[PDB]
């Protein structure tokens, strides 16, 4: 149209930046947790057909073996973001062969989101914001740490946080069952509580996806038998 | 236009006609056989700006010397009605002030003061076809 | 407004005023000439010389980017209730 | 005069085949409101514009609009006086790099037929607009002799015995045409009373020795030269004289 | 503006104009009737009209400054209880690009508010939350901002 | 309208409203107050929360060793833009080994953010910087606009119901240059309090205060180191 | 109506908007007045305080783009501030290649052609500030060039830039500019800007004064303190 | 260089180019990929069979390596391109790592190239859905299906095309253990897909298999009619 | 620059700025081409709008090498680009080959040009269409470029106003076995009727290419050729 | 730059491309070109707009042109668009189907990319086995043994899908063909030689022979045909 993508509204707001967070509530709800013992990360696959394969779709990416990333929104926009989240961690390891801290690789990636726009730009660079909001959680100096990430840049740790469809109720709920001195199956047992609840299928092992980053251990993707044992709960 | 140049030749009636979009006439109008003389009554020059100050700022009270030729040079592009406020507005400024008289320097407000009210006027320069 | 001028209390609904309201312009020829007109007529009895009464007056329009800036200002339309879509 | 998109708004062509933006550009060339007269004789050439100070604030010797492109070449520019400085500029720079890169003066036809190639780009990109100035360069060839050139924003150029560009541009056109009807081989007196005439005449001013400028070349000294007020008011008390 | 055209046109107001054109200064001087005009764009007014022997003073009524702003929204607060706390000058310094009208509506609205809530006189908040209904920003969740 | 689709465009009024609009973007953003002494140069910070599960999101950055912003509008264009500030910082260190001076960066991002205004398909950069730093010619607090356009000034307050900031600061400017660091940075907290509503108050949550002085590098306080400010003053009226 | 959005497409009278519309910019900042003396030439401009809060010395619209001219600049500042580094910058090439001070009347060609280049093309919209340079020298005297956003470049004895200009022109005509020296034309240019001040409309003003000439060796500097305060309570008893 | 956004977000949150380029994909042949035991199966829908068009030429199964083979629904022009470019990087990947691509990396690198023309200026979204079959070098049989936005799945079976949403629902009912028992078991559930768009018959199937540890055979018309008649024959018996 | 193509198809299936600038060219000054025999003719009509004009100081037939002429009927400004294009061209056939351009080769280098600017970004289609002469191979050769870039070889053709009645002028007044001479006069004759009012030796442009190479009559020469029309 | 961009690289709301749609009109109003493959050879049959009696005939055809010394090619739409492809598909050039693929590349590419408009071109090709490919400003191509581009090409391809019999052709029953074909397609009843242009490959020594048939050549083919219609007029 006439607008351009970088074009402010009269209230100051970014037209295509506005538009994108929009995108995020069309995408699949994902729920992160900050636990002294942990950061748990829950996220619903939204399997629409039967005949598709649960484990091809992966919506939590390991960025690294300490760090892991949930997505809502565009996946397809998060494979850039996670590509050089992967890429620009693996590049502190190589310059200061320490991990990078959680609060940096969140950073690096948000730099990479506003870097669009349409004249006096690079041929590389994109055309429009990454439609995705990424949960970044995992264990550093600070130890466990959540944070969540926006089409808009804005990068913010999170003791709970909710992104996707149902990132409103999922919130409203996660406030009323989070305290700060919990443990991490506490955590982990309430986001299964909390998706099952905003699902629009029936919660059972194969149809959500379940991750925790404790410290010691590494990055853990939860198999089935692992997801049945926390669901025959609830 | 059956009056102007008809079949009924018209003898000793003259017409005169104005007016500032003769564009917009139609062309049976503005034919020579019913409007044989297109006088154009164009914008003041150097000169004709002159003489139309001294017309109006004639009957104007002042002491001192006014310089008409200043107020020409920054005249251009006005019409006899804008020299005509030029005088009007100097006086003004005099009433303004509690002046029975109009100097120079009303008069160089005036002919300013004008000028930037002429930024307002859209295109004149319209001609018959 | 001389109708709803003869009664104490009075309601008048602008269904789509954008039909009527779209700003004023100058194209040349005499575009919307005629409707501007309307507009400048409407937006004389809302705020002009003479008091307008005890008229509240109600304006829906899906398109208000075209509606004209003195129909748009406070003594015309006062309150601007956007309907965003609902959450 | 049909439009059919952004015809009016881009150098592109209308459906009878015109480019507005070009057209309007032209009609900024009146914008200015000044006239310029450039009249060719046998031996000498000679352009004259008026000069407006409006105000005693303003530097009357900074307001010029003649311009040495180079020695031998002078021009007046009519228009936008800010595309104007950017058309002599251009010029200067042309007929610098002709100097170096051929070894000898640039002719008088080549460098407009330049300028009007620079300015047919503008009338053909649709990123720039033409520029609404008009150029008349007038200077001695080794051969051809006295040399009047107008160059117009749409990017045409022809020779001229005497031309004229501005708001009065047709009113000087006819008298000048008329009096080159005559036939007559004017010396340098009488090209500068000519165009002192033209200009006078077509706008009823009666010129003094601080409103015109006249910029001349001659055989024997082909050189570009502004005429002094002191020198300019000796053609103006010859014309009154008779 | 008066136009040339060859299929369709406005003439008839523009007859009326030129009637009015006439009045203004025509054939007789009628130098003992004051004309007041008021227009909001005089770009679109035929340049006849804005002659100098028909419309002699071309008045430019400005957005209201600093000071204006202040002074008009005390001038409507007049018939209306008003806490002795208002900064007036505050509230002129958060009303950058406002018109009168808008200045008065802050008064109006700020007494919409005072009744909202109950309160029988006008407080600072209820100026500074009744300039917000005044300017009609549309609702937006810029809370991640700084 | 037809001329506020872009920054190169000018509205008949002589404004452009693009630059207009990415003011708002720093009047959307939550309030900071910067003030200055005769020796130190403070900035105070309401941090703001998306929700009570999600810290308060950080608004004073560390730019160089002498000069400390406090951001105000979009996150993404303030590190753009501080990233930019610490550069050139940095490479007036590399070049002449002293520091880059308060006066002399203002200039730089006041030109850096003047392109995008100016040319096609660009957008004004929709942060507001309240900038403090400490060289040769004493404490500084600068104020950078959306439009490129930078004040320097004695004491300002940005963001969202700053102008209740101003007013305080405004009253109280008199009493800025004689007062100690302790009282300085109250002034601002004060100021600050003006911004907030009538129910909420100052917390160590969303409060952040920023030092630079004329033997005191340029300190970030944060919610522990908050408390030795925030428990002097006392409750509001 | 599509025909003023760029600066690349001419009105149908042949005028380009963009540019008229950045003029109007200029035409709505405060008034900024020079005047050409005998042995220089001194700036004025009318420099308001928006707020209280804002420092004595903040959005200096006096520059000085080489050592021996300055600038004062009216319109939007940013834009100042960058034909201020663009002048800065032909002054420093010019020095850096021909090896002496440029010339006010090849600065003030040099500059307008940069100002001209944005009022041609769509990518770019023209600069929204007027500028007057001022220099001194021995040899090429006392000058003085405005340039508007346009790009027209004219020497001036006595010029002002602002929403005031058309009445601090009538008031700058009554001077004898071309006979008195800078330390007389110091005490008018202030009675000039605060004549021209409307304290009713915007007010709290503060005086910039600059200066280039032979009582400076040629070299462009703000007009010491006490010489401005003496300048300012001759202005101030100007207004009895 | 053309720098323009065709791609932006509309005011809803959705990008209308990926989505009109979904259309295109939904006006496509309808191609559908079965995933056996030890067979994949890809059939694809011939839409008008011209008598003097030369079938060779018009294919909508290809293989971009010898292991991987993929069948298109949409603009013809625009796959093309994108199984030249994953042929191209079939052999710098083998190249590199000295072994054949997993039919994972080479749907990756199809969906990573579609979303790039979903964000890049100046570049319309590829207005193909791709439905890539093959076997890992373990021997277990993949199918995976790309759509224009970028994303991709792992499908027991899909259909993609004008009569995607049919057979989809055709092949979620009859998609059992006992269905992909045997090859010929595999081959007739697509011609069952198939032949629930497709009007005419087998005149208008174009099947092409690859077993393990073999090359993609695409069947002659003889073989499809032969397979066509079994399910002809096997309807009357179970009536 | 723009990067966008300014002409493009209409949903009728036409390149609607081509057709606009096609109607440039049936706007501008009449030309007239003849293949004769022995030679081709260049006709055209350079009437100014005043005596002050320079007539020879602007030619409308420019040579392009020592045996190709050009003369076109469009708008001039863009015919001085095509014309400095054509005889790049041509030094760069010149340059790599040692021998004189060939009409043909020239024509098509001259139309890829003109194609250009169809489908370029940011630049409208030139509004000028070229008659190219010229002599190779001891054969006459006349050409037309259009605006769109389609080249067509010609054995009598007019372009400009009145173009219509000069192709059916040309269409009962011409045959294969005219000879240069005569293709001069009947190429005058072409243009006397699209002319309003009298043709002098000034007033109308001639060039004529045969085996000793392209060259424009000069108005002496001309004089003498209009003396046998009257 | 957006206000005058007109955006032809972009998706309709109904997945279309609306610039090569408008191209394929253009073709639409093209000569028609026809193509039939034989056992022995293929041909290339187009019809000639530039029927002007003053139009000088110098070139070897118009609108049949070589591109190696194996391949043969027709173009139909913009003229002028048609210069730059056959240029372009000479510097390519090899296998013909590589040759149609690789211009198909380069048309496809001003459908996805660059901003420009399409290139209106619909090409019929011709080369040695033998084989005849036609491609479209999509860039879509494929094979044919009989198929029409141009004018009234649905109206000739429904006529080869009715009289070619696949597999049991040579030249003389397609060259036959192409002028029947060609009788209906035209307007004009008698459709002599002037206004119509074949040209035939065939293999012959071990070498590819591309010749454009002779006027008179073709009058033979005209006036066999016509009386082998009169011919079925003596059974009615």
């Amino acid at each position: 149209y006439d607008r351009g993508v970088n074009t402010f509204s009269p209230e100051g707001r970014l037209f295509q930046v506005e538009y994108a967070i929009e995108a995020i509530k069309l995408g699949s709800t994902a729920i992160g947790i900050q636990t002294s013992e942990g950061v748990c990360l829950a996220v619903e696959k939204r399997i629409t057909s039967p005949l598709m394969e649960p484990s091809s779709i992966e919506k939590i990416v390991e960025i690294d073996a300490h760090i892991g990333c949930a997505m809502s929104g565009l996946i397809a926009d998060a494979k850039t973001l996670i590509d050089k989240a992967r890429v620009e961690t693996q590049n502190h390891w190589f310059t200061y062969n320490e991990t990078m801290t959680v609060e940096s690789v969140t950073q690096a990636v948000s730099n990479l989101a506003l870097q669009f726009g349409e004249e006096d730009a690079d041929p590389g660079a994109m055309s429009r914001p990454f439609g995705v909001a990424l949960l970044f959680g995992g264990v550093d100096e600070k130890g466990p740490q959540l944070f969540h990430m926006d089409p808009s840049g804005t990068f913010v740790q999170c003791d709970a946080r909710a992104i996707g469809s149902a990132s409103e109720g999922a919130q409203s709920s996660l406030q009323e069952v989070y305290h700060k001195s919990m443990t991490l199956k506490e955590a982990i047992k309430s986001s299964l509580i909390i998706l099952k609840q905003v699902m629009e299928e029936k919660l059972n092992a194969t149809n959500i996806e379940l991750a925790t980053v404790q410290p010691g251990q590494n990055f853990h993707m939860f198999t089935k038998e692992e997801l049945e044992e926390v669901i025959k709960d609830i | 236009l059956n009056q102007m140049d008809g079949f009924d030749t018209l003898h000793r009636v003259k017409m005169i006609m104005a007016t500032n979009r003769p564009d917009t006439l139609d062309p049976a109008l503005l034919r020579p056989g019913r409007l044989d003389r297109k006088i154009h009554i164009d914008l003041p020059n150097e000169q004709a700006r002159l003489d139309i100050l001294k017309i109006h700022a004639g009957p104007i009270t002042k002491h001192g010397e006014i310089d008409y030729e200043a107020i020409v040079k920054l005249s251009d592009g006005f019409n006899g009605a804008d020299l005509r406020n030029v005088c009007t507005e100097a006086g003004m400024f005099a009433i303004r002030a509690d002046h029975d008289f109009v100097v120079q320097e009303d008069f160089m407000k005036a002919v300013r003061k004008v000028a930037d009210s002429k930024k307002l006027e859209s295109k004149l320069d319209y001609k018959p076809v | 407004f001389e109708m709803a001028r003869t009664k104490k209390a009075c309601l008048i609904f602008f269904d789509e005023i954008d039909a009527i309201g779209g700003a004023r312009f100058d194209d040349g020829a005499g575009g919307d000439n005629e409707v501007q007109r309307t507009m400048l007529e409407l937006i004389n009895q809302l705020d002009g010389f003479d008091p307008r009464g005890n008229i509240k007056v109600l304006m829906a329009t899906n398109r208000p980017d075209t509606l004209d800036p003195a129909l748009m200002r406070p003594g015309r339309l006062d309150r601007k209730i956007e309907f965003s879509l609902p959450d | 005069g049909s439009s059919a998109g952004f015809d009016r708004h881009i150098t592109i062509f209308s459906p009878e085949g015109r480019l507005y933006q070009v057209e309007y550009a032209f009609k900024a060339i009146n914008q200015g409101g000044l006239t310029s007269v450039a009249v060719r004789g046998k031996d000498c050439a000679v352009i004259v514009t008026q000069k407006k100070v409006p105000d005693k604030l303003l530097d009357s010797s900074t307001v010029t609009h003649l311009f040495k492109i180079t020695e031998n070449i002078g021009c007046v520019m009519t228009g936008m006086t800010a595309d104007s400085r950017s058309q002599v500029q251009r010029a200067r720079y042309e007929a610098a790099n002709w100097k170096y890169k051929y070894g000898y003066e640039i002719p008088v036809d080549m460098l407009c037929k330049r300028i009007a190639d620079i300015s047919q780009v503008y009338t053909q990109n649709a990123e720039m607009r033409p520029l609404g100035c008009c150029m008349i360069l007038i200077g001695i060839d080794e051969e051809q002799g006295p040399q009047v050139y107008k160059c117009d924003p749409a990017g045409y150029y022809c020779g001229f015995k005497a031309t004229a560009a501005g708001v009065k541009q047709t009113e000087s056109t006819s008298f000048l045409e008329k009096k080159v009807k005559k036939k007559f081989d004017w010396t340098f007196e009488q090209t500068v009373e000519t165009a002192i005439t033209c200009l006078s005449t077509v706008l009823s001013i009666d010129f003094k020795p601080s409103e015109i400028e006249v910029g001349v070349v001659t055989v024997e000294n082909p050189k570009f030269r502004i005429l002094t007020e002191a020198e300019i008011d000796a053609h103006l008390v010859a014309l009154a004289e008779r | 503006k008066r136009f040339d055209s060859e299929k369709a046109g406005d003439r008839e107001v523009q007859r009326t104009m030129l009637e009015l054109l006439n009045q203004l200064d025509g054939f007789q001087p009628n130098t003992q009737v004051k004309v007041i005009a008021a227009t909001n764009r005089v770009d679109i007014l035929d340049p006849a009209l804005l002659r100098s022997g028909r419309l002699d003073r071309k008045i430019e009524f400005p957005m209201p400054n600093e000071e204006a702003r202040a002074r008009i929204m005390q001038i409507h607060s007049r018939k209306m209880n008003v806490s002795p706390d208002v900064n007036y000058e505050e509230l002129a310094r958060c009303t950058d690009d406002f018109n009168g009208a808008q200045c008065k509506a802050v008064c109006v609205e700020a007494g919409m508010i005072a009744l909202r809530r109950g309160a029988t006189e006008l407080t600072h908040e209820d100026y500074m939350e009744g300039i917000l209904e005044v300017q009609a920003k549309k609702k937006a969740n810029l809370q991640y901002y700084a | 309208n037809q001329y506020d689709n872009d920054v190169t465009v000018w509205s008949p009024q002589g404004r452009i409203h693009q630059i207009e609009y990415a003011m708002e973007a720093v009047k959307q953003g939550s309030a900071t107050v910067g003030l200055k002494s005769k020796t130190h140069a403070v900035l105070v910070a309401l941090k703001r929360a998306q929700s009570e599960l999600a810290a308060h999101q950080k608004k004073i950055l560390h730019v160089d060793n002498h000069i400390g912003i406090s951001i105000a509008g979009l996150t993404a264009d303030a590190r753009l833009l501080c990233n930019f500030m610490r550069q050139e910082c940095l490479d007036s260190r590399f070049v002449f080994d002293r520091p880059l001076p308060v006066s002399r960066l203002v200039s730089l991002i006041g030109s850096k953010t003047q392109i995008p205004t100016q040319r096609y398909g660009r957008r004004p950069y929709g942060v507001g910087l309240l900038i403090a730093g400490y060289d040769d010619m004493g404490p500084h607090i600068f104020q950078t606009c959306p439009s490129a356009n930078y004040f320097d000034c004695r004491a300002m307050s940005i963001g969202a119901r700053s102008q209740s900031a101003r007013t305080y600061l405004e009253r109280h400017m008199s009493e800025f240059m004689e007062c100690n660091l302790n009282e300085l940075v109250k002034h601002g907290l004060r100021a600050l309090r003006e911004t907030l509503p009538a129910e909420q108050d100052l917390t160590t949550k969303n409060v952040s205060i920023g030092i630079v002085g004329k033997d005191l590098e340029f300190t970030i306080y944060d919610d522990d180191d908050v408390s030795p400010f925030l428990e002097g003053l006392e409750e509001r009226p | 109506t599509g025909y003023d959005l760029s600066a690349s497409t001419f009105s149908p009278d042949g005028r380009v908007f963009q540019v008229e519309y950045a003029m109007k910019a200029v035409e709505n900042s405060s008034t900024a007045i020079g005047i050409r003396c005998k042995d220089g030439v001194v700036f004025g401009v009318e420099k308001l305080v928006l707020s209280k809060l804002y420092e004595e010395g903040s959005n200096k619209r006096l520059f000085n783009v080489d050592r021996h001219v300055g600038m004062a600049v009216a319109g939007l500042l940013a834009d100042a501030r960058s034909l201020a580094d663009i002048a800065r910058e032909e002054a420093s090439n010019f020095r850096s290649n021909f090896g002496y001070n440029i010339p006010l009347k090849h600065l003030a060609d040099r500059v307008a052609m940069y100002v001209h280049a944005y009022t041609l093309y769509s990518a770019v919209r023209p600069f929204g500030c007027s500028f007057m340079l001022g220099s001194y020298s021995v040899n090429d005297g006392a000058q003085l060039y405005m340039i508007d956003p346009s790009g027209v470049s004219y020497g001036y004895w006595g010029c002002a830039i602002g929403k005031a200009r058309q009445a601090a022109k009538t008031e700058i005509e009554k001077l004898q500019m071309k006979e008195m020296t800078c330390r007389d034309i110091v005490k008018e240019v202030a009675k000039i800007i605060y004549i021209v001040h409307d304290e009713v409309k915007d007010k709290a003003f503060e005086l910039e004064l600059s200066w280039v000439g032979e009582l400076t060796n040629g070299r462009h500097e703000i007009v010491p303190k006490d010489i401005r305060e003496e300048a300012e309570k001759y202005a101030k008893e100007s207004l009895k | 260089s053309y720098d323009r956004a065709i791609t932006v977000f509309s005011p809803d949150g959705h990008l209308f180019q990926v989505e009109y380029a979904q259309e295109a994909v939904k006006k496509g042949s309808t191609a559908v990929g079965v995933r056996g035991r030890d067979i994949v199966v890809l059939g694809v829908e011939k839409k008008s069979v011209a008598k003097l068009q030369d079938e060779r030429t018009v294919r909508k199964i290809c293989a971009l390596d010898d292991n991987v083979c993929m069948a298109f629904a949409g603009l013809t022009a625009d796959a093309r391109i994108v199984i030249n470019r994953a042929r191209v990087e079939c052999q710098s990947h083998r190249l590199t790592v000295e072994d054949p691509v997993t039919v994972e990396y080479i749907t990756r690198y199809i969906a990573s190239l579609k979303q790039r023309y979903t964000q890049s200026n100046g570049r319309r979204p590829f207005g193909i859905s791709a439905l890539i079959v093959g076997f890992d070098f373990d021997g277990t049989p993949r199918l995976y299906q790309t759509d224009p936005s970028g994303t991709y799945h792992a499908w027991k079976a899909n259909a993609i095309g004008r009569g995607a949403k049919s057979v989809r629902e055709f092949l979620e009912k009859n998609y059992t253990d006992e269905a992909i028992e045997t090859d010929d078991l595999t081959i007739k559930l697509v011609i069952k897909a198939l032949l629930e768009v497709v009007q005419s018959g087998g005149k208008n199937i174009e099947l092409a298999v690859m077993r393990r540890d073999q090359s993609l055979k695409i069947l002659n018309p003889e073989e499809i009619e032969k397979y066509v008649a079994e399910i002809e024959k096997e309807k009357e018996e179970n009536e | 620059g723009y990067s966008f193509s300014l002409t493009t198809f209409s949903p009728s299936g036409k390149l609607v700025q081509i057709e606009y600038a096609l109607a440039a060219v049936a706007g501008g000054a009449p030309s007239v081409g003849i293949k004769a025999a022995n030679g081709v003719v260049l006709a055209t009509e350079k009437k100014q709008k005043s005596i002050l004009y320079d007539e020879r100081s602007v030619h409308k037939v420019e040579p392009i090498t020592k045996h190709i002429g050009l003369v076109y009927s469009g708008m001039g400004p863009d015919y001085r680009v095509l014309v400095h294009r054509a005889r790049k061209l041509a030094q760069q056939y010149y340059l790599v080959y040692q021998e004189p351009i060939p009409t043909a080769q020239l024509v098509q280098r001259v139309a890829s040009v003109m194609q250009e600017y169809t489908q370029s970004g940011g630049v409208r289609p030139f509004g000028v269409s070229l008659l190219i002469c010229g002599w190779n191979e001891g054969r006459p050769y006349l050409f037309q470029s259009d605006p769109s870039g389609a080249y067509f070889a010609w054995k009598a053709t007019a372009m400009g106003k009145n173009y219509v009645n000069g192709k059916t002028f040309l269409e009962k007044r011409y045959n294969e076995d005219l000879e240069l001479e005569d293709a001069i006069h009947t190429a005058i004759l072409t243009l006397k009727e699209s002319f309003e009012g009298q043709m002098t030796e000034d007033n109308i442009e001639v060039g004529i290419c045969n085996e000793a190479g392209f060259r424009r009559l000069t108005p002496t020469e001309v004089k003498d050729y209009l003396a046998a029309i009257a | 730059s957006r206000r005058y961009d007109s955006r032809t690289t972009i998706f309709s709301p109904e997945g279309r491309l609306y610039q090569v749609e408008y191209a394929m009109e253009a073709i639409g109003h093209a000569g028609t070109c026809l193509g039939i493959l034989a056992n022995d050879g293929v041909l290339l049959a187009a019809e000639r707009r530039n029927i002007h009696k003053l139009l000088d005939e110098v070139f070897f055809s118009e609108k049949i042109y070589k591109l190696n010394e194996d391949m043969a090619c027709s173009v139909a739409g913009i003229t002028s668009d048609a210069n730059v492809l056959t240029n372009e598909l000479r510097l390519i050039a090899i296998p013909c189907e590589q040759l149609v693929t690789a211009l198909c590349d380069i048309k496809q590419a001003y459908t996805q990319f660059g901003g420009k408009r399409p290139f209106g071109v619909s090409l019929l090709y011709i080369g040695w086995g033998f084989q005849l490919y036609q491609s479209d400003p999509s860039g879509n191509y494929g094979g044919w043994k009989a198929t029409c581009i141009g004018n009234n090409s649905a109206a000739a391809v429904s006529m080869l899908k009715q009289d070619y019999k696949e597999g049991e052709m040579t030249l003389k029953s397609a060259l036959a063909l192409a002028i029947k074909v060609l009788n209906k397609t035209m307007d004009v009843s008698k459709l002599s030689a002037e206004k119509v242009e074949i040209a035939t490959l065939t293999r012959e020594n071990g070498k590819t022979v591309i010749r454009v048939l002779k006027q008179k050549e073709v009058e033979q083919l005209i006036k066999k045909h016509e009386e082998e219609e009169a011919k079925a007029e003596r059974e009615k």
